[PDB]
RNA sequence: AUCGAGAGGU
C-alpha cells in the first residue's frame, strides 16, 4: 500500500494530459482576453464633454453635457478583407504564407447621450442635466484587431481534431502559445519583475546616509495595477545628531516628510497613539527609545492642518495659496498613499495602521531582531505573462484612442457639426500599436521607444520542436546585463522546482534568462473579494475596531498586500482555509502562508505566483494513515482506468484536475514552501514512518545505489511529497540521458546545445516556407531515454541519431575535442541533412502608379543589371521548382520605371527606362529551387516567396556533440577498411578521444554507451531518467547477460594491420546530435572587394563580402613583436590606403589637381610649396570632423623649429 | 586619471577614454604633438618608430 | 466553438 | 501562359498578365508554379 | 522519415524489412525477438529497426488533395 | 555635442538621438578605436580549425578555396619571369595559378575576364597576383589575443576540406581547441613584411 | 643630429634580430624591384632566399643608421655587422 | 565544396603507377612509391619481405590520409637488389593466394555438395 | 598605389593642434552656404549654394568635382562656411571660456 | 560575348563522364560549368562536353561551332 | 558543495530546501554530496551542485 | 544602405 515509481509517472501523465506545455501562455492570454479587456474598457468607460455659454451676448446661450458611454466588447473570429473587398475567415498558415497579422477585429457598444442644463445661471459644476437626447439602441462599432494567440480559446484553431489541422496544414505537435504578426511568428517572453503591496526592508550599505529602507510598491487591484511607491528610510547615525530619523518618501514631494508629521496628517495627532500604532508593545523600551528622535524633530507641527500645510509647501507646485496647498496635501495622502489599502474617504485610520506596521518592520530590522529582506526570493516576485502584458498595452491603446474621440467630440461641438460614432474612433490606433508592440518587441507607444520595454516579443525559435517548447516557456529577468551583479544571476534555493536548475543561457544572460520546469503552473489571477467575505464571516477583526493593546497576541491577517484586520485563532482560520482550496471552493492558485513568528496570516490570490504541485501527506490527528499520502493506489487504478474511456464525456473523466480538487495534489508556490515539509518520495516518507513507529529503519542494501542521510529524526510529521525530483528539470534538460551522473555545467552546456540540434522540427515543415529550416534525413529516437520525453514528445520528432561509438585513441585525428566520423556511415545517409532557405519580394507601389514588375528584365532597356544570370528566369520573372542555381543568379526578376527626367551621362539610352532591382541568391549558397510560391499581399499587390533546398552530407569541420556537453568537429573520416572492428565486425561510426572523459567528468555519457548497447542488444527501450534505482551494476549484469564484457569493454583489432589492439576499447551506441555549425556556413576569405562608403575600410560580414578585423589585441601583439611593417601593411596598405596633399605653410589638406599637376592653398595663396602625405582615409576622415568643430589638426612634414 | 596625466601626445591619450575632451584640451592649448608615439605613427599610416 | 471552427474550416472552398 | 497550382486544390490554373491570384474552384490565394522542363539530373552517391 | 535501406555501420540491407518489423511485432513479439526472428545479430544493425521514426506517414497527411 | 548634461537632446525624426560629432569620434566604434587603431583589413581569411597530427609544427594547413582566393603580388623579374609566365598560364581558376596582372602603368588585368588571359608576355617591372602557394608565410591568430603568442608565423600548406589544420602543440599558445573555434589568418603582402613574419614571428622561434 | 665617428661608436657591434629583419626584408623588396644582384644565383627565385644568401656572405649594400635618443646616430654597415 | 573527387583514390591523373628510386643515404637501400594504393597491399608485401633473409629493411609508411599512396623502403645484402628481393616476394604472394584461392574453391563445391 | 603627383612624399613629424580662427574658416571655405535646401527646384542638380554644393565635393562616382575637377576617388571633399547672425558658444570649450 | 554560356552539356570525356550542367563561364580553353548534382562546380575543356540543343540532342563542340556560324 | 566560499546558504528560512526542517546544520543539509558521478546524485545533492 | 533590437559561436 506504498506509492511506486509507476504511479508517480502515471500521475504526472495525467498532468500533461491534461496540461500543454504552452499552457501558461494560452491561459494568460485567455484571462486577458475574457476578462481583462472588458474591465479596461469599463474604467474609461464614460467621455464627458460640458459645452459652456460663452458671453457673446445673444438670447439663446444654454450650456451642454455630451456623454458617450462604452459598452460590451465583441470579439469576433480572425477574418481578412483583400484588395478587392471580399472578407473571408482567415487561417494562420495563409497568414504565414501571404505575411498577415494573424489578428480578429473588436467592436465595441457606445451609446450618445445629450444634456441641458437646467438652469445657466447656476455656477459651473452645479448645474441639473435635464436629459435632452439619447440613443434608443447601441452601435456596435468597430475599435481595432487585437493580434490572437495561436491554439487560444479563439483562434480557429480551437477545440479543432487533428485531421482537420492538417487539412489546414498544421501540424498537431504545434502548441500555439504565440502570434502571427505580418507572417513572423513571435513569443512573449514572460517577464519577472517583484511583487506589489509587498513591505521590503533593505539595508544600504555605508558610507550611504540612509542606514535602512523600508519599500512598498502599491498597486491598485485592476485600476492600472501598480502607480505608487513609497519609502520609509532611516538615517544614519551622524556625530552632529544622537537620534535618527525616521523620514518618508511619498509621491510628488520633493523632500522626504518626517513621519511624524505624515502621520499627524492622517489624524494620529497625539504621540501616544502614533507610539502604539508603531510600537504594539508599551512594555517594549528599544522602539520607543528609537521613536523618540523623530518626535523630537517633528514637534513644530502639532496638529493635522499644519501638516498638511508642511506637505503641500513640500509639493511640486510653488506659490499657491494655503487652501489650494492644503487641498493638494489631502489629495496626495488619500489617492497617492497606499492606493492598495485603498483610495475613498475616510480611510485614513487604516493607511496610518499600515504606516505603523511598515515602520515597526524597518526599525526590526534597525534593532537587528530580524534580517532584511533577500531581493531575489523567488516567492517574492511575479511573471507576467503575455495576459498581463497586453493588458497593460491595451488600456494604454484604448486611452489613446478614447482620448481621439473626445477631441472628435469637442471640435464637431465647437464647429456645430453632427457627431457620428463611427467616424469618431481611429481604429487604425489600437491596431496598429498592438501590431507594432508585437512586431518590434519594444513595449509601448512607438514615440517613447528609448523608455519604452525592449525584447518582450522574440521571433519563435523553430529549429527543433524542443528549442520550441523551450521559447514558449521562457522567463526574462530585465537586470542590467552589464552590470556585474552575481546575486540575481545565481540559483537561488526556491528556484526548486519552479526554475530549470541547468537550461540557462552561458555569456551575459547566464541566470537572468530561466525557464519554467516541467510541472510549474504560474497563476493568472482570481478575485480577492470571496476570500475576504470568508475572513470576514468566520471571525476577522476588522483594523478600525483593531485595538493593538487589547489584543497584542492576535494575528494579523493580509490579503494581496493588504492588512484586512486580525484573527485571535489563526491555526484553526489557516485549516478551513487550506481545507476549502482542497475541494476547490478556493482558488487552486491562492497562496495560504501562515507566518506564526511574524504572527501573520498572508494570503495571496494575485497573478504571477510560479507554483508546483505536491502530494499531500495525511495529517489529521485521528487518521488511521498518519504519515501517508492521501493519494491511495485506487485512484491511481482510476486514472489508468479513465485514461483510455472515451465514451465518458471529455471533462467528467479521472484526470489530474480529479485530483486537486479531491484534496489530493496541491499547488503551492516559494511563499508557501516555506512553511511546508516535503518529502522527496513516498519512499522517503515510509523510511520516515517506520523510523517514526520504533522500527530500526534497517536492511540490506545494494552498495551500487545512491546512498541517502539516515531519515532525520527530528522530523516526525510530513506536510507533503514530491510527485518526482525530476520534475524539477525544463524541456531541454529533460532531454539528458542520467543527468545527475554529470558535472552540472555539462548539464547546462547539454541545455544550450539541444537547440541547435538538426531535426524535424514541425511535420510539416514542407509546406511551410520558412527563412531557414534543417532537416535530418534519418532521425532516430534514442536508445537511452528520460520517462519526461513522452510529454515532450522526442521520441516523435527527435534531432539525433544513435551512432556506434569508439572512445580510442586512434590516428591522433580526434585531440582537443575532435571526433572521427566512418566515410561509409556517411556515405550511407548518416547525419545527412537538408538546408532549405526562403527569399521573399513582393510589388512595391507608391501613389497611384505602381513602380516595380516582376519580369524577365532585358539588358537592352534596364539600367544597372547585376552581373548574375537571367537565363534561368521565366516569363514571369521567376524561377521553376527543380531548377538549379548557384552564387548570384537570379531567383526573381524585378524591376522599378526611371523618371524620364533623368539623364545619367547618356548611359541610359533612349530605349533604357527601367532600373533592375531583381533578387541575385546568396553569393555563398547554391543549390536547387524547391519551391516558388505566389500570391497577393495586403495591398492587392503580387508577392513571391522562393525556396531553396540544399543537402549537406557531414564533412571535416562540422559540429556534432552529444548529450552530455562533449562537442567536437569532425577531425577526419575513414573508410570502412580502415577503422576498428569488433569480432563481429563492428565498426564505429564515430571515435572520440578518451581525454574527453576525465577532466569533464560526463559519466552520464559512459552509462548511457553502456546502457545503450544493453537496450540495442535485448530491444527494450533504456530508462536513463534521473534519481532512479538504475545502478551501473545492473546495466553491467545486464550486458555480461548478452555475451559481452560486463562494463563495455570489447577486443578490437587494427583495420590498417587486422593486428588485435593491445588495449580494450569502451564501444557502444551512443545517441549524437548534428549542429547547425557547418564549417561551410563560416569558411570565409576576402582578398579585396566592397568598402564602406564614408571611412573606405572593407565592409563587414562574411555574407556581403567583407574584411576581418584587426583589432586593438592584435595591434598590441604585433607591437610587442616588434613588427613595425607589419602593422603598416595591415591598418593602411591593406585597409584604407589613402593620399592628400598638404600645404607647409599652415599644415591643412590643400586643392590638388592631379591631372594638371596642379597644387593650390586659397588661405595662404600657396601654389609652390606643398606636401605629399599617406594615411589612411579614416584619418583624414577623422581631421575633416575635426576642422567641422573649428579644431585645426595640422600636419607639418618638416621640424618647424 | 593617471595615463591621461601623463604629459604624452595628445592622440595617444585621445586614444583611451577621453577623446574628444583631450582633443578639445589640445587644440585650446594650442598643443603641439611630436609624432614619436605608436599610436600617433599608426593613425598616420607611418612605419612606427619602434621595434 | 469547437463545432463552429469545424464548420468554418470544412466550408472555407465554399465560404469563399 | 503561365500555369499555377491552387495551394488546396493542386488544380491548373492559367493566370495572365495583371490579374489577381485566385483559384477558380477553390478562391485560394496562395499558388505555386510547376516544375520546370529542364532536365533534372541527380547522382546517388 | 522512412527506413535507411541499409544500416549505417554494417551496411546490411535493412529497407527490406521494416514491414515484416511490424508484422512481428503485432503477432505478439517482443522488439527484441523480432529482431531475432529478422536475423540482425549485430547491435549495429538492431538500433537502426529499433530507434527508427517513420515520419514519411505523419509527412504524407499533408496532401493537397484528399 | 548631443550629450550635453542639463539639456535637451536633438531627436530624430523617427524618435532617436542624433548622431553628433562627439559620438562619431567617441566610444569603440568611433573614429579612434574602431577605425584607426583597429580595422577591417584585406587579404584574410577565417574558417574553423581541425588538428592533423601529420603537419609539421610551423605549417597551416589551408583549404584550396582560400588559397585561390588569397593571393600574393609578386613581381616579375629574370629570376621569375618563367615561372609566373606559367603562373599565368594556369589562369585564376586552376591551382596554382594567378588572378590579376598589375602593369607598370597600374593597369589592372583580370585574367578571367581577359578573353586570351594566357598568352601575354610578361614584363619587368610588372606584378602578379598569384594564388597562394605551400610553403607561403601567413600570420595566424585567434583572439582574444591575450599575449605575443596568439599571433604566429606558418607555412602554408594548400590541401582539401575547408578547415584550418594546424599541430596540436600550437594549440597551447592560441588557447584553442577543436570543439567549433575558429581562427583567421592574413597574408603579408609585401617582401618587408614576408621577412618579418619570417624572421620574428614563426611558430619555431617562439 | 650629429653623426658620431666611427671610433667613437658605443652601440652594440651585432646585427639586431629586427636589424635583420629589417635589412632582409628591404633587401629582398629592392631584389623583386631589379636591384642587381650582388651574388652568384644557383637557380633561386625567391628575392628573400636571395637576400639571405647575400646576408650570409655579407653581401648586402645596406646601412643601419642607429637613433641615440638625444638624437646622435651611428651608421653600421652591414657587412662589419657580427 | 573543397571535397576531393571520391575518383581521385583510383585515377592516377597522369602519375605513375610504381616509382623506384635508389636510396643514397644507405646502400642496397631502394624506396618504392605506390600511388593510389594502401595498407591491403603494403602491409602484405612488407610482412613477405621480411620472410626474407636477403632483406635487412624493409618498412613502409602512408605520409598523409589525404593523399592515396604509400611509400615502401627496402634495404638487402650486398649480393642482391631491392627490386628483385620485391618481386620475388610479388610473386610468392601471387602464388600464395592461388593456393588461397583454389582450396576455397575446392571446399566450397565439397561443402555445396554435402548441403544437397 | 595613387595617381601620379610631383609633390614630394614626406612623412608626417608634426601635429600642431589649434582652434580655427574666423578668418581661416572664411579664407579657406570654397563656397558660402545660405540656403537650407540640399536639392533644387529642377531637381536635375542639388541647391548651387545649400548643403550638396558641387564646388563643396563630389559623392557621385558620375562627375568631377568642380573645385579640383577629380573623380570620386581623388577630391578629399572641400569646406564650406555659414555666417552666424550673432557668435554663439564652442560647447567644447564652454569651461576654458568661464576660466578665462 | 560567347555563345556557349548559358547553354545546357554533358561530359563526353573523364572521370565525370555522363554529368548535366550548364556553362556558367567560359574561356577560350575552358568552360566553367555548373553541374546539377551535389552544388558541385567544374572546369571542362570545351572539346570534352556534348552540347543539348532544343530538340533533345546531343553534338560535338565542332558541331556547336558549326552550328553557331549560321552559314548555310 | 561551495557557494561564494560558504557551504549552501539558506535562501528558505533557516533551511537550504524545503525537505530539511529549520536551523539543519548537518552535512547533507548544507551541500555535502557523499555520492560519487558514478553512483549518482540525489536529488538535494543535485539542486546543490548545480548551483555551484 | 543606414539605424535599432534580438538570437547565437569560441
Amino acid at each position: 500500500e506504498t506509492l511506486t515509481q509507476e504511479d508517480c509517472w502515471t500521475v504526472i501523465s495525467s498532468f500533461f494530459e491534461e496540461t500543454s506545455l504552452a499552457r501558461q501562455q494560452l491561459f494568460s492570454f485567455d484571462e486577458f482576453v475574457q476578462n481583462t479587456m472588458q474591465e479596461i474598457v469599463d474604467d474609461d468607460s464614460t467621455l464627458t464633454l460640458d459645452q459652456y455659454a460663452q458671453h457673446t451676448g445673444a438670447q439663446g446661450d444654454v450650456t451642454r453635457r455630451y456623454e458617450i458611454n462604452f459598452g460590451q466588447i465583441y470579439l469576433s473570429r480572425p477574418t481578412m478583407t483583400e484588395a478587392d473587398g471580399s472578407t473571408t475567415t482567415m487561417f494562420p498558415q495563409e497568414a504565414r504564407l501571404r505575411n498577415l497579422t494573424y489578428s480578429s477585429p473588436l467592436y465595441v457598444d457606445m451609446r450618445k447621450k445629450v444634456m441641458v442644463a437646467a438652469d445657466s445661471n447656476v455656477p459651473i459644476g452645479e448645474e441639473e442635466w435635464l436629459v435632452e437626447e439619447e440613443d434608443e439602441e447601441p452601435s456596435k462599432v468597430f475599435i481595432g484587431k487585437i493580434p490572437i494567440m495561436l491554439r487560444s480559446t479563439f483562434c480557429i484553431l480551437n477545440g479543432v481534431s487533428d485531421s482537420e489541422l492538417y487539412d489546414l496544414n498544421e501540424c498537431p505537435y504545434d502548441q500555439g502559445g504565440y502570434f502571427i504578426i505580418n507572417g513572423s511568428e513571435k513569443v512573449i517572453i514572460a517577464q519577472e519583475r517583484s511583487a506589489a503591496n509587498i513591505v521590503q526592508v533593505f539595508k544600504k550599505a555605508a558610507p550611504s546616509p540612509i542606514a535602512y529602507v523600508a519599500e512598498i510598491r502599491s498597486a491598485l487591484e485592476r485600476g492600472s495595477r501598480l502607480i505608487s511607491s513609497m519609502q520609509i528610510k532611516l538615517m544614519a547615525r551622524n556625530t552632529e545628531n544622537s537620534g535618527q530619523t525616521i523620514r518618508a518618501t511619498l509621491p510628488y514631494i520633493r523632500s522626504d516628510i518626517p513621519i511624524v508629521i505624515v502621520f499627524r496628517a492622517l489624524g494620529v495627532v497625539p504621540d501616544r497613539d502614533i507610539l502604539e500604532h508603531i510600537c504594539y508593545d508599551p512594555n517594549d523600551f528599544q522602539m520607543l527609545e528609537m521613536m523618540k528622535p523623530c518626535i523630537e524633530e517633528a514637534f513644530v507641527i502639532q496638529d493635522k492642518d499644519i501638516a498638511l500645510d508642511y506637505i503641500g509647501k513640500r509639493g511640486s507646485t510653488t506659490g499657491v495659496t494655503r487652501e489650494k496647498r492644503l487641498r493638494y496635501a489631502h489629495d496626495i495622502l488619500q489617492k497617492e498613499l497606499l492606493p492598495h489599502i485603498t483610495t475613498m474617504e475616510g480611510f485614513e485610520t487604516r493607511k496610518a495602521f499600515f504606516l505603523g506596521y511598515m515602520i515597526h518592520r524597518m526599525l526590526l530590522c534597525a534593532l537587528e531582531r530580524r534580517e532584511p529582506d533577500d531581493r531575489d526570493h523567488f516567492g517574492k516576485k511575479r511573471l507576467d505573462l503575455a495576459g498581463p502584458l497586453l493588458a497593460s498595452l491595451f488600456r494604454m491603446l484604448f486611452r489613446k484612442m478614447t482620448r481621439d474621440v473626445y477631441k472628435y467630440m469637442q471640435k464637431c461641438v465647437e464647429t456645430n457639426r453632427e457627431f457620428n460614432l463611427t467616424l469618431a474612433v481611429k481604429s487604425n490606433i489600437i491596431t496598429n500599436g498592438l501590431r507594432y508592440s508585437l512586431a518590434t518587441g519594444n513595449w509601448g507607444d512607438q514615440k517613447r521607444s528609448m523608455v519604452n520595454r525592449v525584447g518582450v516579443s522574440q521571433v519563435l525559435n523553430r529549429y527543433t520542436f524542443a528549442s520550441t517548447l523551450s521559447h514558449l516557456r521562457r522567463t526574462n529577468t530585465p537586470i542590467g546585463r552589464d552590470g556585474k551583479l552575481a546575486k540575481p544571476r545565481q540559483l537561488h534555493n526556491t528556484h526548486w522546482g519552479m526554475v530549470c536548475p541547468a537550461e540557462t543561457p552561458e555569456g551575459q544572460a547566464c541566470g537572468l534568462v530561466k525557464n519554467l520546469s516541467l510541472m510549474s503552473y504560474v497563476s493568472v489571477g482570481s478575485p480577492s473579494a470571496p476570500i475576504i467575505e470568508f475572513l470576514e464571516e468566520w471571525g476577522l477583526e476588522t483594523l478600525e475596531d483593531y485595538n493593538p493593546s487589547a489584543s497584542p497576541n492576535a494575528t494579523k491577517v493580509f490579503v494581496n498586500g493588504v492588512w484586512l484586520g486580525v484573527h485571535r485563532d489563526p491555526a484553526h482560520l489557516t485549516e478551513t482555509l487550506r481545507s476549502l482550496r482542497r475541494r476547490l471552493d478556493i482558488s487552486a492558485e491562492v497562496s495560504i502562508v501562515r507566518d506564526i513568528r511574524e504572527k501573520e496570516l498572508r494570503l495571496f490570490t494575485d497573478a504571477g505566483r510560479i507554483c508546483r504541485p505536491l502530494f499531500i501527506v495525511d495529517n489529521n490527528p485521528n487518521s488511521e494513515r498518519r504519515g501517508e499520502l492521501c493519494i491511495r493506489k485506487e485512484h491511481i487504478q482510476q486514472l489508468i482506468e479513465d485514461k483510455d474511456r472515451y465514451d465518458i464525456d471529455p471533462e467528467q473523466r479521472f484526470g489530474w484536475t480529479a485530483l486537486v480538487s479531491s484534496g489530493l495534489i496541491e499547488y503551492l508556490d516559494a511563499e508557501e514552501e516555506e512553511t511546508v515539509m516535503i518529502a522527496m518520495s513516498p519512499e522517503d516518507l515510509e523510511a520516515s514512518r517506520q523510523m517514526q513507529a520504533g522500527y530500526e529503519v534497517k536492511e540490506e542494501l545494494d552498495p551500487a545505489q545512491r546512498v541517502k542521510p539516515a531519515p532525520n529524526p527530528h522530523v516526525h510529521a510530513w506536510t507533503h511529497c514530491e510527485i518526482h525530483p525530476a520534475m524539477i528539470l525544463g524541456i531541454l534538460a529533460s532531454i539528458i540521458p542520467f543527468p545527475d551522473h554529470n558535472q552540472s555545467p555539462r548539464n547546462t552546456y547539454q541545455s544550450a546545445m539541444g537547440k541547435q540540434a538538426m531535426g524535424v522540427y514541425l511535420t510539416n515543415y514542407q509546406v511551410r516556407m520558412d527563412t531557414m529550416a534543417n532537416i535530418l534525413y534519418y532521425p532516430q529516437k534514442p536508445l537511452a531515454t528520460t520517462r519526461s520525453m513522452e510529454y515532450l514528445k522526442f521520441r516523435e520528432l527527435p534531432a539525433g541519431q544513435n551512432a556506434i561509438v569508439a572512445i580510442l585513441c586512434y590516428s591522433g585525428y580526434n585531440q582537443e575535442d575532435s571526433i572521427i566520423m566512418n566515410q561509409a556511415s556517411i556515405d550511407r545517409g548518416l547525419f545527412r541533412s537538408i538546408f532549405y532557405r526562403t527569399y521573399t519580394d513582393q510589388e512595391k507601389k507608391i501613389g497611384m502608379t505602381v513602380m516595380e514588375e516582376f519580369e524577365r528584365p532585358v539588358r537592352s532597356t534596364t539600367l544597372r543589371m547585376k552581373h548574375g544570370t537571367y537565363d534561368k528566369l521565366e516569363d514571369d520573372g521567376l524561377i521553376a521548382p527543380g531548377t538549379r542555381v548557384s552564387g548570384e543568379d537570379i531567383i526573381i526578376g524585378k524591376t522599378a520605371p526611371i523618371p524620364l527626367d533623368h539623364e545619367e551621362l547618356g548611359q541610359r539610352t533612349q530605349l533604357h527606362a527601367k532600373r533592375d532591382v531583381s533578387t541575385p541568391l546568396r553569393s555563398t549558397e547554391s543549390g536547387i529551387v524547391d519551391q516558388v510560391m505566389v500570391t497577393t499581399n495586403q495591398e492587392g499587390l503580387k508577392f513571391v516567396k522562393v525556396r531553396m533546398r540544399s543537402t549537406r552530407i557531414p564533412q571535416i569541420g562540422d559540429k556534432f556533440a552529444s548529450r552530455h556537453g562533449q562537442k567536437g568537429t569532425i577531425g577526419m573520416t575513414y573508410r570502412h577498411e580502415d577503422m576498428p572492428f569488433s569480432a563481429q565486425g563492428i565498426v564505429p561510426d564515430i571515435i572520440i578521444n578518451p581525454h574527453a572523459i576525465p577532466s569533464r567528468m560526463t559519466v552520464a555519457h559512459l552509462v548511457e554507451c553502456q546502457l545503450s548497447k544493453v537496450s540495442a542488444l535485448s530491444g527494450f527501450e533504456g530508462d536513463a531518467t534521473p534519481f532512479t534505482d538504475v545502478t551501473v551494476e545492473a546495466v553491467s549484469k545486464l550486458l555480461r547477460s548478452h555475451g559481452f564484457q560486463s562494463r563495455g569493454f570489447e577486443v578490437m583489432y587494427h583495420g590498417h594491420t587486422g593486428r588485435k589492439l593491445v588495449a580494450q576499447v569502451f564501444l557502444g551506441p551512443t545517441y549524437y546530435q548534428r549542429l547547425k555549425h557547418l564549417v561551410d556556413d563560416k569558411i570565409h576569405a576576402r582578398a579585396r572587394g566592397p568598402v564602406q562608403i564614408l571611412t573606405r575600410q572593407p565592409v563587414e560580414g562574411r555574407s556581403r563580402d567583407g574584411g576581418l578585423r584587426f583589432g586593438e589585441m592584435e595591434r598590441d601583439c604585433q607591437i610587442s613583436h616588434g613588427c613595425s611593417s607589419v602593422l603598416r601593411e595591415r591598418l593602411f596598405d591593406c585597409s584604407d590606403a589613402y593620399r592628400v596633399i598638404v600645404c607647409d605653410i599652415c599644415g591643412l589638406i590643400a586643392i590638388a589637381s592631379y591631372k594638371k599637376d596642379s597644387y593650390e592653398c586659397r588661405s595662404c595663396q600657396n601654389r609652390t610649396r606643398f606636401s605629399q602625405v599617406y594615411l589612411p582615409y579614416a584619418a583624414k576622415l577623422l581631421f575633416q570632423e575635426l576642422m567641422s568643430m573649428n579644431i585645426a589638426p595640422r600636419l607639418f612634414t618638416k621640424n618647424h623649429k | 586619471h593617471g595615463i591621461n596625466r601623463a604629459e604624452t601626445g595628445a592622440l595617444m591619450r585621445c586614444s583611451f577614454e577621453e577623446t574628444v575632451e583631450i582633443l578639445m584640451d589640445a587644440a585650446a592649448s594650442g598643443e603641439k604633438d611630436d609624432c614619436k608615439g605608436i599610436s600617433e605613427n599608426i593613425m598616420l599610416g607611418q612605419l612606427a618608430p619602434m621595434g | 466553438l469547437g463545432a463552429t471552427n469545424r464548420e468554418l474550416i470544412n466550408n472555407r472552398a465554399a465560404n469563399r | 501562359t503561365m500555369i499555377y497550382l491552387c495551394a488546396d486544390c493542386g488544380a491548373r490554373n492559367t493566370i495572365q498578365a495583371k490579374e489577381v491570384i485566385r483559384c477558380r474552384e477553390c478562391g485560394h490565394r496562395v499558388m505555386y508554379k510547376m516544375r520546370t522542363k529542364r532536365m533534372v539530373q541527380f547522382e546517388a552517391r | 522519415m522512412i527506413i535507411p535501406i541499409r544500416c549505417f555501420s554494417c551496411g546490411k540491407v535493412i529497407g527490406d524489412k521494416w514491414d515484416t518489423y511490424l508484422t512481428l511485432l503485432q503477432e505478439d513479439n517482443t522488439e527484441g525477438e523480432a529482431l531475432d526472428k529478422l536475423g540482425l545479430q549485430r547491435y549495429c544493425c538492431r538500433r537502426m529497426i529499433l530507434t527508427h521514426v517513420d515520419l514519411i506517414e505523419k509527412l504524407l497527411c499533408y496532401n493537397p488533395l484528399s | 555635442d548631443n550629450e550635453i548634461a542639463g539639456q535637451p537632446q536633438a531627436l530624430q525624426k523617427s524618435g532617436r538621438p542624433l548622431k553628433s560629432i562627439r559620438a562619431r569620434l567617441k566610444g569603440k566604434e568611433g573614429r579612434l578605436r574602431g577605425n584607426l587603431m583597429g580595422k577591417r583589413v584585406d587579404f584574410s581569411a577565417r574558417t574553423v580549425i581541425t588538428g592533423d597530427p601529420n603537419l609539421s609544427l610551423d605549417e597551416l594547413g589551408v583549404p584550396r578555396s582560400i588559397a585561390k582566393t588569397l593571393t600574393y603580388p609578386e613581381t616579375v623579374t629574370p629570376y621569375n619571369i618563367y615561372q609566373l609566365q606559367e603562373l599565368v598560364r594556369n589562369g585564376p581558376d586552376e591551382h596554382p595559378g594567378a588572378k590579376y596582372i598589375i602593369r607598370d602603368t597600374g593597369e589592372r588585368i583580370d585574367l578571367r575576364y581577359h578573353k586570351r588571359a594566357g598568352d601575354i608576355p610578361l614584363r619587368y617591372g610588372w606584378r602578379v597576383e598569384r594564388h597562394i602557394r605551400d610553403g607561403d608565410v601567413v600570420i595566424f591568430n585567434r583572439q582574444p589575443s591575450l599575449h605575443k603568442m596568439s599571433m604566429m608565423g606558418h607555412r602554408i600548406r594548400v590541401m582539401p576540406y575547408s578547415t584550418f589544420r594546424l599541430n596540436l602543440s600550437v594549440t597551447s599558445p592560441y588557447n584553442a581547441d577543436f570543439d567549433g573555434d575558429e581562427m583567421n589568418m592574413h597574408v603579408p603582402q609585401s617582401e618587408e613584411t614576408r621577412a618579418e613574419i619570417q624572421e620574428i614571428t614563426m611558430v619555431p622561434k617562439q | 643630429g650629429k653623426a658620431v665617428a666611427k671610433e667613437d661608436r658605443t652601440t652594440t657591434p651585432y646585427m639586431t634580430k629586427y636589424e635583420r629583419a629589417r635589412i632582409l626584408g628591404t633587401r629582398a623588396l629592392q631584389i623583386s624591384m631589379n636591384a642587381p644582384v650582388l651574388v652568384d644565383l644557383e637557380g633561386e627565385t625567391d628575392p628573400l632566399q636571395i637576400a639571405m644568401k647575400e646576408l650570409a656572405q655579407k653581401k648586402i649594400p645596406l646601412l643601419v643608421r642607429r637613433y641615440l635618443p638625444d638624437g646622435s646616430y651611428e651608421d653600421w654597415s652591414v657587412a662589419e655587422l657580427i | 565544396m573543397n571535397q576531393p573527387e571520391r575518383y581521385e583514390l583510383i585515377e592516377l591523373m597522369g602519375l605513375p603507377k610504381v616509382t623506384y628510386e635508389l636510396d643514397s643515404k644507405s646502400p642496397n637501400a631502394a624506396v618504392v612509391t605506390l600511388e593510389k594504393e594502401d595498407h591491403t597491399l603494403a602491409n602484405m608485401l612488407a610482412n613477405q619481405l621480411l620472410s626474407d633473409e636477403r632483406v635487412l629493411f624493409a618498412g613502409y609508411k602512408v605520409p598523409h590520409p589525404l593523399n592515396h599512396n604509400f611509400i615502401l623502403r627496402v634495404q638487402t645484402v650486398e649480393d642482391c637488389s631491392p627490386k628483385q628481393v620485391i618481386v620475388d616476394a610479388a610473386k610468392s604472394l601471387i602464388t600464395h593466394l592461388e593456393e588461397i584461392k583454389v582450396n576455397f574453391m575446392r571446399e566450397w563445391e565439397l561443402k555445396m555438395i554435402s548441403v544437397e | 598605389q595613387f595617381s601620379p603627383s610631383s609633390v614630394p612624399l614626406r612623412r608626417v613629424e608634426e601635429v600642431q593642434f589649434g582652434i580655427l580662427s574666423p578668418e581661416e574658416i572664411r579664407s579657406m571655405s570654397v563656397a558660402k552656404i545660405e540656403f537650407p535646401e540640399t536639392m533644387d527646384e529642377s531637381g536635375q542638380r542639388p541647391r548651387v549654394g545649400g548643403l550638396l554644393d558641387p564646388r563643396l565635393g563630389t559623392i557621385d562616382r558620375q562627375f568631377k568635382c568642380q573645385t579640383c575637377g577629380e573623380t570620386m576617388a581623388d577630391c578629399p571633399g572641400h569646406f564650406g562656411h555659414i555666417e552666424l547672425a550673432k557668435p554663439v558658444f564652442h560647447i567644447g570649450f564652454l569651461s576654458k571660456i568661464k576660466k578665462i | 560575348r560567347d555563345k556557349a554560356i548559358g547553354a545546357t552539356v554533358r561530359i563526353r570525356r573523364g572521370p565525370m563522364k555522363g554529368l548535366l550542367g550548364v556553362i556558367k563561364d567560359t574561356t577560350d580553353a575552358n568552360a566553367r560549368v555548373e553541374l546539377h548534382t551535389g552544388n558541385k562546380m567544374v572546369t571542362i575543356p570545351k572539346e570534352n562536353l556534348l552540347y543539348t540543343t532544343k530538340t533533345g540532342e546531343l553534338i560535338s563542340y565542332t558541331e556547336f561551332i558549326e552550328r553557331s556560324r549560321g552559314i548555310r | 558543495q561551495i557557494v561564494e566560499g560558504k557551504r549552501i546558504p539558506f535562501g528558505f528560512k533557516y533551511r537550504t530546501l524545503p525537505h530539511f526542517p529549520k536551523d539543519d546544520d548537518s552535512p547533507e543539509s548544507r551541500g555535502f554530496i557523499e555520492n560519487s558521478y558514478l553512483r549518482g546524485l540525489t536529488p538535494q545533492e543535485f539542486f546543490f551542485h548545480a548551483m555551484a
